[PDB]
């Protein structure tokens, strides 16, 4: 069980760790989060009390280094940093734990929610979407635009999701225009799965990461990417059975976790109605269709 | 964006553009089977592709053989239309290719956009106008060449005959749309008006009769009356 200590908390902030969140008052004696489960990526995220504009945070994996948070009063945010001195770090944490100045990652034993949301998400792939190679952790915020958004403006601060465009030469074989547009299997299976992602695990990892950035940061380009990756599968007549079954599980837990009061903005009516009721896979997403109908029947 | 009343004069500027109407591509007669079920029989159709500035009409005849063994024909018809329009554009020299293609029905947008991916600079546009190009098969010489086709065939006509020697392309388009609107609202009357006078003939190389300028004013008036008349008989006004 790993720890992310905080030097201090000088400004009032709501802190998220994965799907949990807690309030810290200005100058409250808070020194971090302990008992973080090893084996998953995690995200620690921030919304200041005085300017709820800009949610921001850091994707990290405690297996890749010792990370801590320190507020920077010049740039005005909580920054993640890596501590290279292992003995300094262990001693800092041990002191903070001894004074009980840390919150405990509060994982109920029965609960597989975070695993189910990050099953295919891997730090190494996050770091190719979010390019900042000098750090082992990845910063994301509400305003960062995606490469595709930038084609339609600072390249260094972009989300490099895989571009998916259904009316593009990449998606449409010369001479198969109608076929490829109405049945996207060749774009899914040959261009994207075999060609770009190499396997469905990497495809699902990007889809899950896009959803989590949409949900935790209100990142609009991430929401677009999540829906595009769903629609590409649902609009393909030929999908491996194991991918459809896994997709249904992936989406079930995403819809389960989504805050009820954010569904209006985080869920695209056209995509979901098309996917659940018109598409080739309208009959292949039983768990997802059941939770959607019982939890968001208005959207449909 | 969409073509409508506000930007109507753009049709007659010097940027090459084409209207594409797919109404008459997939045509059927509906009939009863021996067992008392209903079935369709396809008849030859056509794509109506028109340069409104010059009167150039590329009439691609759609022979019923293109439907043989195919499913979802009304959907296929849109993609076939898009395939043929794309082939026409590729067949034209670069300096003759359109800068815009305006589709008369919005369901042509995605099929044509996908077939034209190779031409990212050609704008594919809808229109809010209710253009009467479906009535093209009420022009006797066009209907005749479509029904007689035994194979796929492109036939070329200026739909304005020689009118541009005497009038502008705005006025010519307005005459054409008035004639076609009349033929669409009451075909028999419209054709009675056009041929009532034995002395005015259609030249072998033309579609419409050889009216003098003054006769065109009379004709145009009779067509507007017809479109108002029928509008009363329809709405009881
Ligand atoms: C083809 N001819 C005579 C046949 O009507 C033209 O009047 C020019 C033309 C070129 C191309 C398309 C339509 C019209």
């Amino acid at each position: 069980m790993n720890t992310v200590p905080f030097t201090s908390a000088p400004i009032e902030v709501t802190i998220g760790i994965d799907q949990y969140s807690f309030n810290v008052k200005e100058n409250q004696p808070f020194h971090g989060i302990k008992d973080i489960p090893i084996g998953h990526v995690h995200v620690i995220h921030f919304q200041h009390a005085d300017n709820s504009s800009m949610r921001y945070g850091y994707w990290f994996d405690c297996r890749m280094g010792n990370f801590y948070i320190q507020y920077d009063p010049k740039d005005g945010l909580y920054k993640m940093m890596e501590e290279r001195d292992g003995a300094k770090f262990e001693n800092i944490v041990h002191n903070f734990k001894e004074r009980q100045m840390m919150v405990s990652y509060p994982k109920i034993d029965e609960d597989d929610t975070w695993y189910n949301l990050t099953e295919f998400v891997q730090m190494d792939k996050i770091r190719k979407i979010v390019r900042k190679d000098e750090n082992q952790f990845s910063y994301v915020d509400s305003s960062m635009t995606t490469v595709q958004e930038n084609e339609l403006s600072d390249p260094a601060h972009s989300l490099n999701y895989t571009v998916i465009n259904f009316k593009s030469r990449e998606a449409i074989r010369p001479g198969h225009e109608m076929e490829d547009f109405l049945d996207k299997s060749y774009y899914l299976n040959t261009v994207m799965l075999q060609g770009i992602f190499k396997n469905s695990s990497n495809y699902f990892g990007e889809l899950q990461f896009a959803f989590l950035n949409a949900m935790f940061f209100g990142n609009y380009g991430s929401s677009l990417q999540w829906h595009a990756m769903i629609e590409l599968i649902c609009s393909s007549a030929t999908v491996p059975k194991h991918m459809l079954d896994k997709l249904d599980e992936i989406l079930y837990y995403q819809i389960k976790t989504l805050p009820e009061q954010y569904s209006d903005i985080l869920l695209n009516e056209r995509v979901w109605n098309i996917c659940l009721y018109s598409s080739f896979q309208k009959n292949s997403l039983h768990n997802t269709e059941k939770i959607m109908e019982n939890k968001y029947p208005e959207l449909l | 964006g969409a073509m409508n009343s506000s930007n109507y004069a753009e049709l007659f500027n010097n940027d090459i553009k084409l209207f594409v109407d797919d109404t008459n591509v997939y045509r059927v007669t509906v009939h009863k089977t021996f067992e008392g079920n209903v079935a369709t029989k396809a008849i030859n159709g056509c794509i109506f592709t028109l340069n409104p500035k010059t009167g150039h009409l590329f009439l691609k005849i759609i022979h019923t053989s293109v439907w043989a063994g195919q499913k979802r024909l009304s959907q296929l018809a849109k993609w076939k239309t898009a395939e043929e329009v794309s082939a026409l554009v590729r067949s034209l020299p670069k300096e003759e290719q359109p800068k815009q293609i305006i589709v008369t029905r919005k369901a042509m947008l995605d099929p044509l956009e996908v077939h034209m991916l190779d031409f990212p600079n050609i704008a594919i546009r809808p229109t809010e106008l209710r253009l009467p190009f479906s009535a093209a098969m009420s022009i006797d010489k066009l209907s005749d060449v479509v029904m007689k086709a035994t194979e796929p065939q492109m036939v070329l006509f200026n739909i304005y005959d020689d009118w541009l020697d005497r009038i502008s392309s705005y006025t010519a388009f307005s005459r054409l749309t008035l004639l076609l609107r009349a033929l669409k609202t009451n075909e028999e009357s419209a054709k009675m008006i056009l041929l009532s006078d034995p002395t005015i003939t259609i030249k072998s190389y033309h579609l419409w009769p050889s009216f003098t300028d003054e006769q065109w004013i009379t004709i145009e008036s009779q067509m507007r009356d017809l479109i108002l008349t029928e509008y009363g008989r329809k709405y009881n006004v």
